[PDB]
């Protein structure tokens, strides 16, 4: 078993520090190499820069003197650190184990050759916004179910910002049906999103229906019951 | 700038990615399944690991004045993604950023048409004088509809909020629609209307207040 | 143009035949310099 | 006068370049004109001559040039040596 | 680069023009300097090259030239073919 997952703040301001660290599984972190990946909005994914014990740690140019790549031994976690955030630095970023080789074309010794690193396994991803907006977390006003057979029910989270919120039912227990929608965004800047269960018409209760959303970004926990 | 490749079931695809060789390369492969992670499919310029069957074929390392190939065999629906290519040329430095996307898309799939279910505004939004009220439109292929909302006959422009096609997952589109008015305004009229669009056909969905 | 990879001219011998070989001009070498003397082999010193 | 660079490549920086790619004003099938064109230069038969990096062929100062015909052959065959008669 | 136009004449259309005049910077006996001259050639000793009318010696592309001295003679001469002694 091996398996990895990114987190972060979510928000930075124009010109700060931006500060991501990866959640490691399995295997770790002296035994591997480790990079990072991040990818803007509807766009190719940009190579950030590859670490390891004994120094092997060298960046990407274009990034140049405002990233640095870090880690922590005992604790297990691969790090990163970004100064002068800006617009352009706007993505969903990666970590991931890097897996090192060599492609040789000529003689050895001649130095005819090159080393060539893949990334094998990647995380889930951590979506980074940089605004000067000010965070806000969701409003929630649950759809109740009204349009035998079959049923349909709902749960509306009503304005945030920014993305993104992840909607379990019942905790994580209730997991069959969900139709979760992506969000839209309004003139304002806010996002909405919508979640939607079908159960069939056995559905008097009392069941523990509830739907229950995590904004990190701004700690909110909002989860509501719903019932005809 | 956006390149899209289309096959029928069954039949081989063929993707390229990057600029001309000019020296041997070792060329890296990815595959990005819309809203998951880039995923390696293959390493070498042409080695896969576990996990990846054949044949995701490639262009061997071992040309020069050549394009990197990537070729597909006996494809199907799961194999539809957007895909990556990462060069190193033993002549050309070391390449930070993937090349351009090549996105494929297969023929022939499950023509379905929407699955809308219209909610009214919940009884605690109202309480905040504040009233919306939201259609949900899943399960449509081709991603191609237009929605439409009437106050009862009279059609609808203000306000109205909407979301773009979005593949998820599964053989499956997704969109949302919505639009913001006062509780009192909704109280009024006899019945508002979500008429979303198809390809051809048109579903509507109207909700009346309590 | 140069088509391919830039790589570098050079000559392949064998380690083992020039071994014995120059362990023949050796033995051949002592005949007019004596028995007990030692023959080494060394670069140019420097020229055109 | 040549104005020469670096061949395309990524090497190490201790790994000099002795692939010069020169591009040059040469003559033309006419006296009226003249014709930049480039070519590729080992570094040894090329010497820095003095930000342009410009260099010139390194007979330029010691002797002339002379193409040898490609419609001939540097292969070492076997000659012998007769004698005349009476020798 | 010559530059030709047409011998002084008054032919009908259908009859081409088989002798150029031709205008061109020609070298002196200085190299400092030079001189524009101008001299007739057949259309057949020239080739349109490219609104002026510019031409060159056919020769240009395929071969270089050299004036035959007009201190020497075409005339064909009988030859005989003796032969050695012996022979
Ligand atoms: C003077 O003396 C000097 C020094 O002695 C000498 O210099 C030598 O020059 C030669 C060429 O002039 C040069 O050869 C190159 O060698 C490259 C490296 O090969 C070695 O490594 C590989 C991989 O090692 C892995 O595995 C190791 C464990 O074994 C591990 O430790 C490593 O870390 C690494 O993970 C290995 O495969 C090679 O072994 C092969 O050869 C053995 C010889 O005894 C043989 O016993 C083995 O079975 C094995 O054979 C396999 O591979 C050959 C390949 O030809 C196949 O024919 C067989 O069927 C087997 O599958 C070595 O240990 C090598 O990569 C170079 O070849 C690639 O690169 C050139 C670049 O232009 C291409 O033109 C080639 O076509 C070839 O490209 C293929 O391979 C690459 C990499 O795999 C792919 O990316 C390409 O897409 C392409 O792949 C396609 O084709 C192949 C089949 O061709 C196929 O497998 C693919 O699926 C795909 O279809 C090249 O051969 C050598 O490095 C250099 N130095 C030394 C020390 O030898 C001078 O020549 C001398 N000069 C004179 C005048 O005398
Ligand atoms: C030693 O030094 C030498 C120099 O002294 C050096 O030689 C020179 O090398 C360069 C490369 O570094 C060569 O330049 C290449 O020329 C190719 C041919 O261009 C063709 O297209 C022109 C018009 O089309 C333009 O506009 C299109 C948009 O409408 C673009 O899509 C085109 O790509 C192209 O844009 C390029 O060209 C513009 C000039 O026209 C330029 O302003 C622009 O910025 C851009 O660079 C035609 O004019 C041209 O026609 C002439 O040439 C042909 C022969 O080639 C003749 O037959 C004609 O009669 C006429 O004289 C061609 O039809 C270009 O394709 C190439 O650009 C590619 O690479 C850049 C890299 O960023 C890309 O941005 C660009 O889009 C191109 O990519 C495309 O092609 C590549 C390759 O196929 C492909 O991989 C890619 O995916 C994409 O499809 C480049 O400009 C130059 O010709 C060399 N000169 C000589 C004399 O040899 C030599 O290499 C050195 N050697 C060593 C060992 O170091
Ligand atoms: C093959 O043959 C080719 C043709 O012969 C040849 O290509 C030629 O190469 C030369 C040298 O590289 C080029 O000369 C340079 O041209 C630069 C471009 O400017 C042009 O375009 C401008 C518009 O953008 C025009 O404004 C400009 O003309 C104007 O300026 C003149 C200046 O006197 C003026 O008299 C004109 O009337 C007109 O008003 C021109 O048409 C030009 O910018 C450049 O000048 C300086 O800047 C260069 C970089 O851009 C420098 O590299 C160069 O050194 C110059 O700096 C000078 O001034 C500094 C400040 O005083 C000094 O410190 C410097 O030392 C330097 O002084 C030297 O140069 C002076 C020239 O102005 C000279 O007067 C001084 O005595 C001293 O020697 C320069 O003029 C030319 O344009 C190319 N021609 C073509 C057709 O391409 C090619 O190189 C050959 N080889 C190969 C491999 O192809
Ligand atoms: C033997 O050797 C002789 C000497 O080398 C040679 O004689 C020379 O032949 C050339 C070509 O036929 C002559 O060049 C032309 O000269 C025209 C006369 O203008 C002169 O006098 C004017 C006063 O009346 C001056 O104003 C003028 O100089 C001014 O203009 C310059 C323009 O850049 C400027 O930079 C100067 O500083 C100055 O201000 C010059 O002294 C001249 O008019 C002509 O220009 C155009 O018009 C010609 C017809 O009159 C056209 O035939 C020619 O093609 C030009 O059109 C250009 O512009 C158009 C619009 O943009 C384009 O569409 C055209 O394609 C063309 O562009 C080409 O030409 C540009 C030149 O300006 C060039 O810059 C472009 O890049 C492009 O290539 C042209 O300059 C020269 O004057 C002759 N010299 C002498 C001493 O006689 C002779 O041909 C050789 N052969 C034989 C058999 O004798
Ligand atoms: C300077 O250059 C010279 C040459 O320019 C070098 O000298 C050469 O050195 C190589 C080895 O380093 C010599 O090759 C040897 O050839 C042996 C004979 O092979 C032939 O006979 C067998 C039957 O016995 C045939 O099957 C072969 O044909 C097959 O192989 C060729 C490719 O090689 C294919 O194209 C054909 O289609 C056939 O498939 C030949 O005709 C050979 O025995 C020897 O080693 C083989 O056997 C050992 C086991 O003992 C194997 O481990 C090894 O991999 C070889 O296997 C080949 O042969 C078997 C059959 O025996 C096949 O089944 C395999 O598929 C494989 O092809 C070796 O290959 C060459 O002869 C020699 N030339 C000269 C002129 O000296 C110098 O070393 C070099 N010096 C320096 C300093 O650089
Ligand atoms: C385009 O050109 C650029 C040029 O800039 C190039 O980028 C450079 O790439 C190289 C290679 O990655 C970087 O150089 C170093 O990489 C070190 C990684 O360790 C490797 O080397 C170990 C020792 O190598 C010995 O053997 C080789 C031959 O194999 C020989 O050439 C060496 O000289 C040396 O003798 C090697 O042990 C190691 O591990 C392998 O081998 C062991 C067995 O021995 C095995 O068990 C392992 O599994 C593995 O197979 C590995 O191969 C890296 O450590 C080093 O950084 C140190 O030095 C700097 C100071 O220079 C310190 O600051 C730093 O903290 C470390 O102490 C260095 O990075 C080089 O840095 C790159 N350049 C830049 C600017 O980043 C591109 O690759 C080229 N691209 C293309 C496509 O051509
Ligand atoms: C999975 O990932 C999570 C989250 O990444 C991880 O939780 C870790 O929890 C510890 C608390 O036990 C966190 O420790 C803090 O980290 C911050 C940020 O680096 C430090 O600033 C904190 O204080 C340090 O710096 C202070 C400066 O004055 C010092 O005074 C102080 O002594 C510390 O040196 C503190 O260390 C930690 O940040 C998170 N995250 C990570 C990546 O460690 C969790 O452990 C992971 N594993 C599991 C199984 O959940
Ligand atoms: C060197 O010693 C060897 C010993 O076997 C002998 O055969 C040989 O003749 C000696 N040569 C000289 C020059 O003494």
């Amino acid at each position: 078993q091996v398996h990895l997952q990114e987190s972060g703040p979510g928000l930075v301001k124009p010109s700060e520090t931006l500060s991501l660290t990866c959640n490691v599984s399995g295997t770790l972190v002296r035994d591997n190499y480790w990079s990072w990946i991040r990818q803007p909005l509807g766009k190719q994914p940009e190579w950030i820069g590859y670490v390891h014990d004994s120094g092997d740690t060298n960046y990407n140019p274009s990034l140049k003197s405002r990233v640095h790549l870090s880690l922590d031994k005992s604790k297990n976690l691969v790090s990163l650190r970004l100064t002068g955030v800006t617009a352009a630095d706007s993505a969903i970023y990666y970590c991931a184990t890097t897996k090192h080789g060599r492609r040789i074309y000529g003689v050895v010794a001649f130095k005819e050759w090159f080393t060539y690193f893949y990334m094998d396994v990647w995380g889930k991803g951590t979506s980074v916004t940089v605004s000067s907006a000010s965070t806000k977390g969701p409003s929630v006003f649950p759809l109740a179910p009204s349009s035998g057979g079959t049923a349909a029910l709902g749960c509306l989270v009503k304005d945030y910002f920014p993305e993104p919120v992840t909607v379990s039912w019942n905790s994580g227990a209730l997991t069959s049906g969900v139709h979760t929608f992506p969000a839209v965004l309004q003139s304002s800047g806010l996002y909405s999103l919508s979640s939607v269960v079908t159960v069939p018409s056995s559905s008097l209760g009392t069941q523990t229906y509830i739907c229950n959303v995590n904004h990190k970004p701004s700690n909110t926990k909002v989860d509501k019951r719903v019932e005809p | 700038a956006p390149t899209f490749v289309s096959v029928a079931p069954g039949q081989t695809a063929r993707i390229t990615c990057g600029e001309e060789s000019l020296g041997s390369r070792s060329v890296i492969w990815y595959q990005q399944r819309p809203g998951q992670a880039p995923s390696l499919i293959i390493y070498n310029n042409n080695d896969r690991p576990s996990g990846i069957p054949d044949r995701f074929s490639g262009s061997p390392g071992s040309t020069f004045g050549t394009t990197a190939t990537l070729t597909i065999t006996s494809v199907e629906a799961g194999d539809e993604a957007d895909y990556y290519c990462h060069i190193w040329d033993s002549r050309r430095p070391t390449n930070w950023v993937f090349g351009e996307g090549t996105t494929l898309i297969v023929l022939s799939q499950p023509k379905a048409a929407p699955s809308v279910t219209l909610f009214p505004p919940s009884s605690e939004e109202l309480q905040a004088n504040k009233a919306t009220l939201v259609c949900l439109i899943s399960d449509f292929y081709p991603g191609a509809v237009t929605v439409a909302w009437k106050a009862d006959s009279s059609p609808v422009k203000a306000g109205v909020e909407t979301t773009t096609p979005s593949k998820q997952s599964n053989n499956k589109y997704a969109a949302s629609s919505y639009l913001s008015l006062t509780p009192e305004q909704w109280k009024s009229h006899k019945s508002y209307s979500c008429q979303v669009t198809h390809e051809g056909s048109t579903v509507e969905k109207t909700v009346a207040p309590t | 143009d140069i088509i391919g990879d830039i790589r570098q001219a050079h000559c392949n011998v064998s380690k083992a035949t020039w071994n014995e070989t120059l362990g023949k001009v050796v033995k051949q070498l002592r005949k007019h310099f004596g028995n007990n003397t030692i023959i080494r082999f060394a670069n140019s010193s420097g020229g055109d | 006068t040549l104005q020469c660079t670096n061949v395309t490549n990524n090497i190490t920086d201790d790994m000099r370049g002795e692939l010069k790619n020169c591009s040059f004003n040469m003559t033309t099938e006419l006296r009226d004109k003249k014709q930049k064109v480039y070519s590729l230069f080992y570094r040894l038969d090329v010497v820095q001559i003095n930000s342009n990096k410009e260099y010139r062929l390194i007979n330029c100062n010691t002797s002339a040039i002379t193409q040898a015909c490609p419609k001939v052959s540097f292969e070492p065959i076997p000659i012998h040596y007769c004698a005349p008669a009476g020798f």
